[PDB]
DNA sequence: GTTGTGCTATGATATTT
RNA sequence: AUAUCA
DNA sequence: GCACAAC
């Protein structure tokens, strides 16, 4: 946004939300009238209604860095619900069901970190770290189990969680010489 | 005073009466959002900001 | 919470009066109305302001840092 | 002058509750709107209507 | 506002401190008592829509 | 009737996409996004969609077909209305069931009892009352604060035309 | 047939006072020094 | 005899913080068991040497009690829309005898 | 005869993930 | 979602 | 938990 009348390169303006305006602080143009509340709109997506009365709550968060965009619900129990349906409807989804699976060893960074006590920012961070770098032509061909190895301490030197790398030899594996090099094909990247 | 108010001193108020301590706390974080987003603690500058 | 300074009703200098309170209640062992009357708290709002007071201060002085 | 009347007089413990009217008032001529109704928000914290 | 009543058109005085101020005597339509009690004020914007307060 | 309303037309064949208006998203911090309960259900809808339809076009085994069908019929239903009496909800990863169409529309805070019938507004104040027996009847004390928020867009002729360029 | 330690296995939120608190045997001065009301 | 009161407190019981606990570890505990189980078939399968640490999975109770805690759905979160919310709330300190 | 299906006071305010 | 307000 | 509506 810059105001039509003044137009001075450093469009000095302010979002008087209290008001819902955007004014022109020079001016005092209003520069818009339609102003919506990010915090309360982010709360119909990031809620804490878990059982279903909030007719605010209507949309879920989701995490495009990590997932991609796979949006999709899951067939369930509710109320009023035969448990023979259900069994169906969710034999059926077994039929829609190979790089779209290997979206299965965020499951295993997931089952590591939490076997290695490990914080919920460091599997996000050992997560991207993997998809990143596992369709590598850097890493070509390393220990598959040593590039997922070294990727949770690439999520914990940021995250600033202390876990030598002798404390993931003994999660896995670790081939010590074998996850020291792909820690540092990786670090280039 | 009529309908359930009422009338206070105000002299009264004035030497202590009823007056109150009040503390709210705010808290905030420096949220982390993946390898390389991160939150910051500063005094935002209007011209990158 | 500390004696309060004055009395809320009508305005006798009341905070200068708690510490010689005390000294009748532990040091001459008088009982309250007694006490009250020896210091000059005549009328009734005064009289409250002292009789009713909880020293809570020296309940914070107890914390360290 | 006398009142005609004798008033009852006297202590009685009185409470000082919560709900003080500057945590109420709440005036609001247009402000933030909803995203998806486009009406305003809900919430005097919100500064809604 | 369980009856007509219970929106009535007024005119505004403006005073000090932070309450709405109401005659005695228009309590009972409103059924409101001192305890606590909120209220709602509603400002028309046109020069019609006024009319159909102060006539109405 | 024969002009908006055949039987024919009671069963979906193709399926009216409602623009985002209808479905907000938003775009918070580039590893947080959130995107509603109905672009869920309808990218269900499609997935199973594409996959009946790949099985059509292959070879169709008849009974992993109809398999696939009553998939599908599931999805476009329960996005429609998802508190069926009967059937299985449709979840959404937190446990909360998928807010459907019908759902929206429905109860008192629906967008019929709650946004149309009644709906909150600009120009309005709310505080605490008191009595006051220096009034007159028809008169309403107003909190200078208030009165100072609150406006009234007067035009300007040429009688009040000096009197709001002192307000002004 | 014949045949040819202590695990970790969560943490436990405990309730104040009780057995396994510090606070349960605390006397009035070692509650002011933790900053605790007595 | 006349029909039973079905108000009689005394046909009445309290769960308590004990009980309430225990009903929730019970099935946190056995969604553990059968999780260590899950595993002695991935690692007798590969004879990949029973690892402990890859075996319990802490973070089953621990966040498990910490979630019903917090938010108040006694229950997992799966399950948090059929599970009883209430039992916990943020403690009153206004007064001292609220 | 049984099942099954709608709804069940107005507004307001304050936290908790 | 709990608590609460008239 | 209603109370009335259709199978
Ligand atoms: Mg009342
Ligand atoms: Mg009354
Ligand atoms: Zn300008
Ligand atoms: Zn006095």
């Amino acid at each position: 946004l810059t105001c039509p009348e003044c137009k001075v390169y450093p469009p000095k303006i302010v979002e008087r939300f209290s008001e819902g305006d955007v004014v022109c602080a020079l001016c005092g143009l209003v520069l818009s009238d339609k102003l919506v509340d990010t915090r309360s709109e982010w709360r119909t997506f990031s809620n804490d209604d878990h059982n279903g009365d909030d007719p605010s709550r209507v949309g879920e968060a989701s995490n495009p860095l990590l997932d991609g965009n796979n949006l999709s619900t899951r067939i369930g129990k509710g109320e009023t619900t035969d448990m023979r349906f259900t069994k169906e409807l969710n034999k059926a989804q077994g039929k829609n069901v190979k790089d779209n699976e290997v979206q299965a060893a965020f499951a295993k960074i997931t089952m590591l970190c939490d076997a290695a006590e490990l914080p919920k920012i460091v599997k996000d961070c050992a997560k991207e770290a993997y998809k990143l770098c596992h369709d590598e032509k850097t890493l070509k061909g390393k220990s598959m189990e040593s590039i997922m190895a070294a990727s949770i301490l690439i999520g914990c030197r940021r995250a600033e969680v202390a876990r030598t790398f002798k404390e993931i030899q003994s999660l896995i594996h670790v081939k010590t010489k074998e996850f020291g090099k792909t820690l540092n094909i990786m670090k280039n990247i | 005073n009529q309908e359930d108010s009422m009338i206070m001193n105000q002299s009264s108020i004035d030497r202590g009466l009823f007056r109150s301590l009040f503390f709210r706390s705010y808290m905030d974080q420096e949220k982390k959002y993946g390898m390389s987003i991160t939150e910051t603690f500063e005094k935002p500058q209007r011209t990158n900001t | 919470m500390i004696v309060p300074v004055r009395c809320f009703s009508c305005g006798k200098v009341v905070g200068d009066k708690w510490e010689s309170y005390l000294n009748l209640l532990q040091e001459d062992e008088l009982d309250e109305g007694t006490a009250l009357s020896r210091l000059g708290l005549k009328r009734y709002c005064c009289r409250r302001m002292i009789l009713t007071h909880v020293d809570l201060i020296e309940k914070f002085l107890r914390y360290n840092p | 002058k006398k009142l005609m009347a004798q008033i009852f007089f006297g202590p009685t413990y009185y409470q000082r509750l919560r709900h003080m009217v500057d945590d109420k008032i709440h005036a609001r001529a247009r402000g933030p709107m909803q995203v998806l109704t486009r009406q305003p928000v809900e919430g005097r914290s919100r500064d809604g209507g | 506002s369980l009856h007509k009543m219970s929106m009535m058109a007024h005119r505004v005085k403006v005073i000090p401190y932070s309450t709405f101020r109401l005659n005695l005597s228009v309590t009972s339509p409103y059924n409101a008592d001192f305890d606590g009690d909120e209220m709602n004020l509603h400002v028309p914007q046109s020069e019609e829509t006024r009319a159909e307060l102060s006539q109405l | 009737n024969e002009v908006f309303s055949r039987p024919e037309w009671m069963i979906l064949t193709c399926l009216p996409v409602p623009p985002p208006p209808v479905r907000p998203s938003i775009s918070f911090n580039e590893s947080q996004r959130g995107e509603d309960d109905l672009t869920f259900k309808l990218a269900d809808i499609l997935k199973a969609n594409i996959s009946l339809e790949t099985l059509e076009h292959n070879g169709a085994p008849h009974h992993a077909i109809e398999e696939a069908e009553s998939l599908l019929q599931f999805h476009v239903a329960t996005y429609m209305d998802n508190d069926i009496a009967g059937q299985p909800q449709a979840l959404q990863k937190s446990g909360r069931p998928v807010k459907s169409i019908r759902a929206r529309l429905k109860g008192k805070e629906g967008r019929i009892r709650g946004n149309l019938m009644g709906k909150r507004v600009d120009f309005s104040a709310r505080t605490v009352i008191s009595g006051d027996p220096n009034l007159e009847l028809d008169q309403v004390g107003v909190p200078k604060s208030i009165a100072k928020t609150l406006t009234y867009p007067e035009v300007v002729t040429p009688y009040n035309i000096d009197r709001l360029t002192q307000l002004v | 047939k014949y045949e040819l330690g202590k695990v970790f296995i969560g943490r436990l939120p405990i309730m104040l006072r009780s057995k396994n608190c510090y606070l349960s045997e605390a006397t009035e001065s070692d509650l002011y020094k933790l900053k605790e009301c007595p | 005899k006349d029909q039973d009161d079905r108000d009689h407190f005394g046909k009445k019981r309290l769960d308590l913080a004990g009980p309430l606990l225990a009903q929730l570890f019970k099935t946190l505990f056995k969604k553990l068991t059968k999780d260590i189980f899950r595993y002695m078939q991935r690692t007798v399968e590969e004879a990949h040497d029973f690892n402990m640490k890859l075996a319990i999975n802490a973070k089953t109770i621990t966040s498990g009690l910490k979630y019903a805690l917090a938010t108040g759905n006694w229950g997992e979160q799966k399950k948090a829309m059929s599970s009883r919310a209430g039992v916990s709330q943020v403690l009153n300190r206004y007064t001292y005898s609220s």
